[PDB]
């Protein structure tokens, strides 16, 4: 079975590329701008 | 004297051979980040 005849078929297809590049910190998230906070938040360690 | 936080940087004999400060400059305060006096090209994010 040989075709006769043809068609051109445009057909999107969708790829991402790339996310938000979000950043985060600790000392304004963890602590609420106290200082108390900050100083248990540097006694833990170097998560931050 | 003032409230700092500084980062000390011995020698091989013992002795506090060099330091840096972490409000001085925006630079001092990335090698106060960094952890380290070897800042290479590029951009750090070290506070807010």
């Amino acid at each position: 079975a040989i075709p006769t005849n043809f068609t051109i078929s445009v057909t999107t297809e969708i790829l991402p590329v790339s996310m938000t590049k979000t950043s985060v910190d600790c000392t304004m998230y963890i602590c609420g701008d106290s200082t108390e906070c900050s100083n248990l938040l540097l006694q833990y360690g170097s998560f931050c | 004297l003032q409230p700092r936080t500084f980062l000390l940087k011995y020698n091989e004999n013992g002795t506090i051979t060099d330091a840096v400060d972490c409000a001085l400059d925006p630079l001092s305060e990335t090698k106060c980040t960094l952890k380290s006096f070897t800042v290479e090209k590029g951009i750090y994010q070290t506070s807010n």
